[PDB]
């Protein structure tokens, strides 16, 4: 009665005109939406195609000077002859932009002016030109970028660098995936008794700053030998080199310590046995054994012989340390089988040695020449100019000189570097439009590895791993990781990275959006894989999201008296009202002061997207009638400490005016955990308040209750608002002690008739008498799902 | 300086020092490609730098 | 890598009552469902051990060593450029 549920979808259901409740189609949505990305993707493909063709060109007729006194190579180096250059404040990028010429990183101890540098400096600046052409061609281009390989990074959009400058383009994910194909990598520490002391703290280093050198789709396992070969970690196999096993490893290299004699023979028949190991999914090319050692006297021809005879692994070995051991055995390795022999002496050396192996790894791609020039993506990770989410992607460029004259007995089956054109995914967002969907619903996407791009649940920091301790990863959240696990959406994702396009609707749990209560569902997970790249994207709806409101209205009277609606001086007669901040072509962000954005709205709407105003201002109208009619008249319930209701086009109105100073829901209908939680019961919910919370509140605000407002406006289900009411506890404190303890799902305390544990309101059942709780769940009731948050922030 | 760069015409700018051997920490340092205290470049040079042997120091 | 949990009725049946057996001594409870309603009433004898916990507090992910035995499915790339013979093997 206080609320007016029904007191509403009358209405909804008696302006049958200004309506059309059109569906969803979700087949004819995704693959709508799903081609809109592939288009985007593709756009970014010709962009770096157009870049590769135009610095092969140019590299090919460089003539390599040598004498820079005059004719100096003129560039704006980032971290400030040069460039003073003029900065505009784009609010797109974020920081301050030039957009008419190139920035250059070299990192922080190449030398700025050498001869291989100052030549790179000048066969790169005819990209300039060519960079300008295509966001010219098409602006929302954010960073092209030309991977060097010496160190320099020449991206587009000139802005300052963004406490020392440890960046090297060498090493970044999108760096390493155009260079080099997926590897099966096997390091063989030796931790033998002559590596005892600064040679083993070198060699503990240098393997940690290999394993970042890995992407997601390449394996790895970390062996050992002191005259007998076993692993340092507890795996048994190559394991992926995720974020998580890779930390594994790490932690397990860092805890050896050097014993015994030396054992190459022992330790190379143990290497080569685990890359023969084919039940274990492996990525079946690249297969290198990289050894770690000081130096010996044994070159094991007879192990070279048994295996690695036809030549398909590669020996890299590294002779790490300062000492005088004979390092012609370790040569003798590397020459033999297709490697290469790198020398580590100290630390400064780690990062520019162990970055080099895919100068040898590439080596089978130049010669590959045009069936080798193909688009890449990078797995979700977090820009290095401050920009967000974003996906590179990659595409070599090789060094065409003497082409055509038929040299080629050179250096060229080297690349000069790899080029990149990032993505970011507040772009692949905005190919996904949310609003045609009930809160609930939501697009998401999958890499073929599994993680998902393009999902609500992935926050944008970096993912976690391991407790932390007293004292450049990407963000790969797994689609099983996101979302509660259960054995139908294993199928849903195994079906997704095939590629196969289908629709399965099933009944799933469903976690609150704060990570308090379990909501069981129904829900229709469709996907379509995403032509022309390695994506699925899928789209779950609520079985109720199959229509949405859209509405007509051009009489501009009607919206009129809708306009001053919902302005801040007539609030006392028409509710607190709350606009949520959506995208509109010019009009501004709340600075996270929601009030800015409502003053802001009326003048862009007292001036003159369409659909999107056109919604906000029927739930307006619509709202303030229940506002005016029924909430009105019926002033000051008993029981009531405020009323509310939230619409999808984001009116959210609170009666009293002063509790409207204590509503934390935050303005955006779409992410609050109770509009989400309500619309998917057909019930009332209860949603007690947080316990010693930062905030004051559960006895001022009261305890929230909420109701969805079904309407069945021509035989078709809708759920498009929610009403409800903050019920203060200390009235119904008394018509409950008229009348032990009352409580929600979740164990959260609403009242009891003991008044210390109605003190503490909102606290979880459990902390409070546990072995009630323990034995009340073992009745088989109060089920409880144990997941795992991965981006979460801890304090040691 | 740096102990990886075996010429004057590759020894300078900036390097990576690591302070006492811990991997992180790192502080930039220029690089300098200085001649020893006691060179022998000269035989006069040869003669101070044969002195401060003789005299058992250094 | 912080470990959330939430709790919700299993069993649909609103009728609830048993016997606790804490520690020498016993309590009595009933509980009935709010139909048509998200509540729980319960009442038990009045009070005469370890706590539990719904935050999320933090822990190691699930065992790294364990999942890698039986891993999730996964799709690797295609493209596979290595062992071509007109390399120059003359470097090291
Ligand atoms: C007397 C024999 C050894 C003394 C050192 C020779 C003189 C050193 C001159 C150095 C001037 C650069
Ligand atoms: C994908 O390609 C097929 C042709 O094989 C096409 O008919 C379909 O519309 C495409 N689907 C999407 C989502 O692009
Ligand atoms: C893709 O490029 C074409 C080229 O003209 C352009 O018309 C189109 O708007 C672009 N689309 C996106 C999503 O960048
Ligand atoms: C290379 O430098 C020389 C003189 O420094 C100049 O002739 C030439 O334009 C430069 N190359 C490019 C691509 O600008
Ligand atoms: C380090 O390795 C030793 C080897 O025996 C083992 O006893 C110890 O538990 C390990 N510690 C850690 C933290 O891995
Ligand atoms: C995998 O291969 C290993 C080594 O040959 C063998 O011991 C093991 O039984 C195999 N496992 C499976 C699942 O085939
Ligand atoms: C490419 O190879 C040629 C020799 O064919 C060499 O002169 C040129 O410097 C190489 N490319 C780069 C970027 O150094
Ligand atoms: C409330 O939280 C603070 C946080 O520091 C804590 O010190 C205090 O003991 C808590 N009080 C209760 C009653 O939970
Ligand atoms: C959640 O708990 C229920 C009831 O114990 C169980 O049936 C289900 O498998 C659990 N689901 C997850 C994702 O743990």
């Amino acid at each position: 009665t206080a609320s007016g549920v029904n007191q509403l979808v009358d209405i909804y259901e008696k302006y049958q005109d200004l309506y059309t409740v059109e569906p969803n189609n979700a087949r004819q949505l995704v693959e709508i939406a799903a081609r809109d990305i592939e288009k985007l993707l593709s756009n970014r493909s010709k962009a770096l195609v157009r870049l590769a063709l135009e610095a092969e060109k140019v590299q090919a007729a460089h003539q390599w000077r040598e004498d820079f006194a005059s004719n100096e190579v003129v560039y704006y180096n980032a971290k400030d002859q040069r460039i003073k250059p003029v900065f505009i404040e784009d609010a797109n990028f974020g920081r301050q932009i030039s957009y008419q010429h190139a920035a250059v990183h070299i990192p922080t101890d190449i030398y700025e002016g050498s001869t291989i540098v100052l030549n790179e400096l000048n066969w790169t600046s005819a990209l300039d030109e060519v960079f300008k052409k295509n966001r010219e061609e098409d602006p929302s281009l954010l960073w092209q970028v030309f991977g060097s390989a010496t160190g320099l990074a020449r991206y587009y959009p000139a802005s300052p660098w963004v406490k020392i400058d440890l960046y090297d383009v060498r090493r970044r994910p999108w760096y390493i995936q155009g260079a080099a194909s997926p590897k099966d990598m096997l390091i063989l520490v030796d931790v033998s008794g002559s590596v005892s002391g600064l040679t083993l703290k070198l060699i503990r280093t240098s393997v940690s700053e290999m394993l970042e050198t890995l992407s997601d789709d390449d394996f790895v396992n970390v062996a050992s030998f002191n005259s007998n070969a076993q692993d340092v970690s507890c795996f048994q196999h190559l394991v992926q080199a995720n974020v998580r096993n890779k930390k594994v490893l790490k932690d397990a290299v860092n805890n050896i310590t050097a014993k015994g004699i030396t054992d190459y023979k022992k330790g190379f028949s143990f290497a080569f046995e685990q890359l023969l190991n084919y039940n274990v999914s492996r990525a079946n090319c690249n297969k290198i054994i990289m050894l770690f050692t000081d130096g010996g006297e044994e070159r094991a021809q007879e192990i070279f012989n048994k295996y690695n005879k036809d030549k398909k692994v590669r020996v890299f070995t590294f002779s790490v340390g300062q000492h005088n051991y004979d390092r012609g055995p370790i040569q003798w390795m590397a020459c033999e089988n297709k490697g290469y022999y790198y020398e580590i002496p100290s630390i400064g050396a780690i990062r520019i040695n162990t970055q080099e192996y895919l100068d040898v790894l590439g080596r089978p791609m130049v010669l590959a020449g045009d069936k080798a020039k193909q688009v890449q993506w990078t797995n979700v990770y977090l820009d290095a100019l401050e920009l967000g989410l974003v996906i590179t992607g990659t595409l070599p460029v090789f060094n065409i000189t003497g082409q055509f004259e038929n040299k080629t007995n050179l250096k060229n089956q080297l690349i000069l570097g790899v080029m990149g054109v990032d993505v970011s995914l507040e772009d692949i967002k905005r190919l996904t439009p949310r609003f045609t969907l009930c809160p609930n619903g939501y697009y998401f996407a999958i890499d073929p590895n599994g993680y998902v791009l393009l999902h609500p649940n992935l926050q944008p920091k970096p993912i976690g791993v391991g407790i932390p301790t007293i004292n450049q990863e990407p963000v790969t959240l797994d689609f099983l990781d996101a979302e509660l696990e259960n054995d139908i959406k294993v199928e849903i994702r195994n079906k997704m990275i095939d590629g196969e396009s289908g629709e399965k609707t099933f009944r799933t749990l469903v976690k609150s959006q704060d990570e308090r209560y379990i909501d069981k569902g129904n829900r229709t997970y469709t996907w379509t894989p995403v032509n022309g790249t390695d994506y699925s994207l899928a789209l779950v709806l609520p079985t109720y999201s199959f229509y949405y409101i859209k509405a007509k209205l051009e009489e501009t009277i009607t919206q009129a008296r809708y306009s001053e609606t919902l302005k801040p001086d007539n609030f006392e007669e028409s509710g607190y009202t709350f606009i949520a901040p959506r995208d509109y072509c010019n009009d501004l962000k709340i600075s996270d002061n929601n009030t800015e954005f409502l003053l802001n709205f009326n003048e862009f709407i007292d001036r003159k997207n369409a659909d999107l105003i056109n919604r906000v201002l029927l739930d307006a109208g619509f709202t303030n009638e229940l506002v005016q009619n029924y909430w009105s008249k019926q002033k000051n319930i008993k029981g009531v400490k405020a009323r509310f209701v939230v619409t999808d086009g984001g009116i959210t109105r609170v009666y009293p005016k002063e509790a409207g100073e204590n509503w934390q829901e935050n303005p955006e209908t779409y992410e609050d955990s109770f509009y989400k939680r309500s619309l998917d019961n057909d019930n009332y919910v209860f949603t007690a308040p947080y316990f010693n919370k930062s905030g004051p509140g559960a006895y001022e605000s009261g305890i929230m209750v909420s109701k969805a407002v079904e309407i069945y406006i021509q035989g078709k289900l809708l759920k498009p608002a929610v009403v409800g009411i903050k019920i203060d506890v200390n009235s119904w404190i008394e018509n409950f002690t008229k009348t032990c303890v009352i409580l929600d799902d979740g164990g959260f305390l609403l009242m009891a008739n003991h008044d210390d544990y109605t003190n503490q309101i909102g606290r979880f059942f459990g902390e409070i008498d546990p072995s009630l709780m323990r034995h009340l769940v073992n009745i088989s009731v109060y089920a409880f799902n144990k997941s795992y948050d991965y981006q979460s922030v801890c304090e040691p | 300086s740096d102990s990886s760069k075996q010429t004057e015409a590759e020894c300078k700018g900036n390097y990576i020092t690591y302070k006492d051997g811990e991997v992180d920490h790192p502080i930039i340092q220029p690089r300098s490609w200085e001649n020893s205290k006691f060179d022998f470049d000269n035989v006069l040079a040869a003669m101070m730098a044969l002195f401060t042997v003789s005299t058992f120091e250094g | 890598i912080t470990e959330q949990t939430q709790y919700f009725f299993d069993n649909d049946s609103k009728s609830f009552s048993g016997v606790l057996d804490c520690g020498n001594c016993s309590r009595i409870f009933h509980g009935e469902k709010l139909m048509n309603t998200n509540l729980i009433f319960i009442m038990v004898e009045s009070k005469g051990t370890r706590l539990l916990i719904q935050a999320e507090q933090t822990s190691d992910g699930p065992n790294p060593c364990d999942m890698v035995k039986q891993p999730r499915y996964r799709k690797g790339p295609d493209v596979c450029f290595d062992n071509n013979v007109l390399e120059d093997y003359t470097d090291c």
